[PDB]
RNA sequence: UUUGCUCCACACAAUAUAGAUGGAUACGAAUAAGGCGUCCUUGUGGCGUCGCUGAACCAUAGCAGGCUAGCAACGGUGCACUUGGCGGAAAGGCCUUGGGUGCUUGCUGGCGAAUUGCAAUGUCAUUUUGCGUGGGGAUAAAUCAUUUGUAUACGACUUAGA
RNA sequence: GCAGUCAAGCGUUCAUAGCGACAUUGCUUUUUGAUUCUUCGAUGUCGGCUCUUCCUAUCAUACCGAAGCAGAAUUCGGUAA
RNA sequence: AGAACUGGCGAUGCGGGAUGAACCGAACGUAGAGUUAAGGUGCCGGAAUACACGCUCAUCAGACACCACAAAAGGUGUUAG
RNA sequence: GGCCAGCAUCAGUUUUGGUGGCAGGAUAAAUCCAUAGGAAUGUAGCUUGCCUCGGUAAGUAUUAUAGCCUGUG
């Protein structure tokens, strides 16, 4: 959808005069900027609780960065996503730097494989696994082996002319 | 006679490969790959060169024939201490390859005069070629 | 998903040899020499030494994969196919009319010639492909035997010779008249 | 020093042009060896010629020159947009023109 | 940037290199294509010979003659996927091929320049390693163009004719080239590193 | 058939120019492979290096290029001859033998170039057509009319006629 | 008019050699209709003779495969006009 | 064929949908300069053979609305759950 | 005392870069340092056992001629 960030928000409701302090709440969520987060969030309480943006009111939007953008990471991913034929639930395991850029490559990935829109796939979940071995499917255990060397086959560097007089190879 | 097999010998992506930027923001530094996620993007510090930790794709980096071997996943401390006795630097400007490099970034900035030295120079070595391949 | 890279293992009996150049590949042996060029289908061969040779795919999908391994199966069943060889025991089948079978050089081409089939009055004729001597097996009644060096030679030189046979628009499951390859061994008494 | 050559030689091209229509008042000027915009605003005002031969001789010359300069670049390839006393004659699509250096910006 | 550009037409694609060209025939840079029937199209064999019977039926119907023709040489099956490009009804698109000139193998002038190649054409570094392809040769010659093999010997022949000559050649450069190395060292050698060549 | 015609030079005008302004600066094949060198048992050989873009290699200092001096080399050239070999896919070229004439920024010299008057293409690229001048080389065909027919609507075709 | 999907049954035993109801999804315009959008200051309106051409959902022939195909005769289908 | 709330077309150009009155953006005195909408960014056409992640090879591919066609059912074809 | 030009300085309209200054951010997060714990796609080192004098198959073994992670600063 964009270049993301991690967003939190917290809904108080509207206290009546009768009741002061509701419980609040807080989800976090994936959008592209300070409003899409704002009112994506407000889609998700009408589908929780009665309460919507006219009876609401939002108490903090803070943004998140992810406090290690250091170390590789496993992240499993719930995804619930409406669809042609009906909605499905999926596990999708990405292997990425962070959160914020974990998801955006998620995006990549179910708008093409099942083609769903932005617009059909909520997030459920985001969470790292601690140790590996708990992994599940065999394409983030790929890379999980000791030393890992590859070569890559088949290079090709972009040209700017529109001659080259040495016939360029692919020797690499 | 054995089997002579030859070679199809690649250079090869390792932990601790020492990389060469030739595009965006950092455009020519070396740099190192922390550790690699997958078949394309990778996690690369040059920290002597200024190019932070960072992710980057395989289509903006190239990979150069210097190797020197890391732990997986190490921080970019420890990147400057291997990368020190490791003597990687000379072994870089020691490359006919990074000669090209320099060569010609230090050719564009000649002044025009300079220049002029050039031509006057090198039809004082044109003349001494043309003796030399004469006996020979 | 790609599959990152895989390999299998090539081996080599003594005295044999292989030599791999490009993609194009020789080998020699006790059975003479065979060329062969993969070059289409796209591997990487690492030598380690001699009796281990590995040949291996990098970031390849399914199908380069399934390549992979038929290269393994191919030069494979060249070697071996250079130190024991290649031979088919046919037997013939005949009910009412019994098959002749000539060998005749015509223009030194070696045409198999096939004659009296289902007591017809057309004569058949089959060029001999390359490489592979027949024989008439001994205290075998009706039987043919072929002889030769690849898998490709042998097979396909002897299947042709049992598609020539076809009955044409009669019963198939009644008429069982015809040449069939029987049993596929190889040229060495032992092996 | 057997080139002369003091002005950065370039091929004129196609009008400002929709698909359908095309205005004659900016014709498009495309210069050799040039890549991106951000490499070509050194070559923005220097003043462009197009020098064609003629039939008649006037003035005691047989030969003239349409004066022209350069407004902005064009595209992300290096294509220069450029202006003229009077527009060219559209019967030079490919034809040379010459651009001077001067004035020089540097 | 060369007054006639000569192109040489093995590793390219049919398509890719049509398209380059036909934008630097509207720049007026001149272009001779040589060696053709080594050309290349993408998917198998069998597919262009049915891209292309479908077209080689099309003939208009009242008379023949007048009719869409079909060139069978492997020049034109190129020169048609070129024509197609470059919009030839108003004057310009006429005159403006005949800055092009295609040939088959290589025609007397043009082998002795040297041959030059676009670097966004080549079988080698667009298709995926695995793909199929097919030779523009293998289809005319099927389809009904004759002479391949009559070229096939030409070229079976100046490529000996050009083998004599690149060891004299680079034998002539193998003196140079130490003869390079043979003045350097001296006063002018070191300041030329310092001033970069 | 008015002394015309072809070829070559000169010389002059016109006549135009899809469009110069340093050099179109010649291996073939693979590219999950090579080129370059080196060595040998010369090979589907060895050992080293190199290719990640012609952002190169060569040329490139002299009023469009002046005028004379000297230094070393015996080069690079310019032009016109020669020398022989090679070239047919649209060879009209390449390479070359030996010379002669000219330049030389390979190095040190001398004098001139200022009023094109604070820029204005500043015109020194070419094909063609014609005209005189000059020197060689040659000096016939076709159609109509007549005529035949294997040709035929009329033309066309096919014949014949010193 | 033609083409499918499923299958109770018939087919000796036996849904599927061949049939194929019960339903069921399509395609075609070659009939016949519905509409009447275009032409009543006129596109001459049935069929036959004549004469090419084209599409196949091929009747025969080339080449094959199944059969409740022994041979023969015949049926079903494919590449094909 | 018949109606309801709007908007257009007739009475209206221009750019885009290749082309078309009612589709999209936009409603024009004449010039100049600038920046954008819709649509595009291989070549014909001016504009990124720009970047990224993927997915598909089709011996009748697909290609972006209104706009000009397709289904029911099958396929360890392939990819993801 | 007409026409076509150029240059400088202004002006309106604008586009192209540079470049400084300051504030926001879990008063940036990180990197970087102090700091303990914890694991291994368990380096050292140990040892068995294969093994051409070396490389190796196993676990120990959480840092030793590697290091990383998890926290509090």
């Amino acid at each position: 959808m964009a270049h993301f960030k991690e967003y939190q928000v917290i809904g108080r409701r509207l206290p009546t005069e009768s009741v002061p302090e509701p419980k609040l709440f807080r989800m976090r969520i994936f959008a592209s900027n300070e409003v899409i987060a704002k009112s994506r969030y407000w889609y998700f309480l009408q589908k929780l609780h009665k309460v919507k943006k006219a009876s609401g009111e939002i108490v903090s939007i803070n943004q998140i960065n992810e406090a290690h953008p250091t170390k590789v990471k496993n992240f499993g991913v719930w995804v619930r996503y409406d669809s042609r034929s009906g909605t499905h639930n999926m596990y999708k395991e990405i292997r990425d730097v962070s959160r914020v850029a974990a998801v955006e490559t998620l995006y990549q990935d179910m708008a093409a494989r099942h083609r769903a829109r932005f617009r059909s796939i909520h997030i459920l979940k985001v969470a790292e696994i601690e140790k590996t071995a708990d992994v599940k499917r065999q394409y983030v255990k790929q890379f999980l082996t000791k030393d890992l060397k590859f070569p890559l086959p088949h290079r090709v560097q972009k040209s700017t002319k529109t001659f080259s007089y040495k016939r360029p190879s692919t020797f690499y | 006679t054995d089997s002579i097999v030859k070679a199809s010998n690649w250079r090869l992506v390792e932990v601790g490969r020492v990389v060469l930027i030739k595009k965006g923001q950092s455009a020519g530094k070396l740099a190192a790959i922390v550790e690699i996620i997958d078949q394309k993007k990778v996690l690369i510090d040059g920290p002597k060169a200024g190019v932070p930790r960072q992710a980057i794709n395989l289509g903006q980096v190239v990979l150069t024939p210097l190797t020197f071997a890391l732990p997986r996943g190490a921080r970019t401390a420890t990147v400057s201490k291997k990368w020190a006795a490791a003597a990687v630097c000379e072994k870089w400007a020691a490359s006919s390859w990074a000669k090209k490099i320099a060569q010609r970034e230090r050719r564009a900035a000649l002044t025009d005069f300079e220049r002029f030295q050039v031509m006057v120079l090198r039809k004082q070595k044109r003349y001494t070629v043309k003796k030399a391949l004469a006996k020979a | 998903m790609k599959y990152i890279q895989t390999e299998q293992q090539i081996e080599v009996p003594e005295g044999v040899t292989v030599s791999i150049k490009s993609r194009i590949v020789k080998v020699v042996g006790p059975r003479g020499t065979l060329t062969k060029n993969l070059k289409h289908i796209d591997v990487t061969f690492t030598k380690v030494n001699n009796q281990l040779i590995k040949v291996a795919v990098h970031n390849g999908g399914r199908k380069h994969v399934a390549a992979l391994r038929t290269v393994k199966s191919l030069v494979d069943n060249m070697i071996t196919g250079v130190t024991k060889g290649y031979k088919y025991k046919m037997r013939y089948v005949y009910a009412h009319f019994p098959i002749n079978v000539n060998i005749v050089e015509k223009d030194g081409a070696k045409f198999i010639e096939v004659r009296n089939f289902l007591g017809d009055k057309k004569i058949r004729n089959v060029p001999v492909r390359d490489g592979v001597t027949i024989e008439f097996s001994t205290n075998v009644k009706d039987e043919i035997v072929l002889s030769g060096n690849s898998v490709e030679d042998v097979s396909q030189n002897a299947a042709d010779l049992q598609q020539i046979c076809r009955v044409r628009n009669k019963d198939i499951r009644k008429f069982l008249d015809g040449i069939y390859v029987s049993h596929k061994g190889f040229i060495t008494e032992d092996l | 020093a057997e080139s002369h050559r003091l002005y950065v030689k370039g091929k004129h091209l196609s009008y400002q042009r929709s698909k359908r229509v095309n205005n004659p008042n900016v014709s498009l000027i495309k210069i050799e060896g040039v890549a991106t915009p951000q490499d070509a605003q050194f070559y923005l005002g220097k003043r462009i010629a197009y020098v064609y031969r003629a039939s008649k001789e006037v003035r005691g010359s047989k030969i003239r020159v349409m004066w022209g300069k350069v407004t902005r670049t064009h595209g992300n390839s290096g294509v220069v947009r450029a202006t003229f006393r009077n527009n060219l004659p559209a019967k030079t699509f490919g034809a040379s023109v010459r651009i001077f250096l001067y004035p020089s910006n540097i | 940037v060369e007054p006639v550009v000569v192109i040489d037409g093995k590793g390219h694609l049919v398509g890719r290199l049509a398209s380059v060209v036909a934008k630097q025939l509207l720049n007026g840079q001149k272009i001779v294509v040589v060696r053709a029937e080594e050309l290349n199209i993408s998917g198998e064999f069998f597919r262009n010979k049915l891209k292309y019977h479908d077209f080689l039926r099309k003939a208009t119907a009242f008379n023949k003659t007048r009719g869409p023709f079909h060139f069978r040489a492997p020049s034109r099956i190129f020169y048609k996927a070129l024509r197609g490009m470059v919009s030839h009804k108003t004057a310009r698109g006429k005159a403006a091929l005949e800055r092009l000139k295609v040939f088959e193998g290589i025609p007397p002038p043009y082998d002795k320049k040297k041959r030059v190649v676009v670097p966004q054409a080549l079988r080698v570094l667009r298709l995926k390693p695995g793909r199929k392809y097919t030779t523009l040769g293998k289809l005319s010659t099927s389809v009904g163009w004759k002479y391949e093999d009559v070229v096939a010997k030409l070229e079976a022949k100046r490529k000996v004719s050009s083998a004599e000559y690149y060891a004299k050649k680079r034998a002539f450069t193998k003196k140079v080239a130490s003869a390079n190395a043979t003045a350097a060292e001296s006063d002018v050698a070191k300041q030329l590193a310092a001033l970069g060549y």
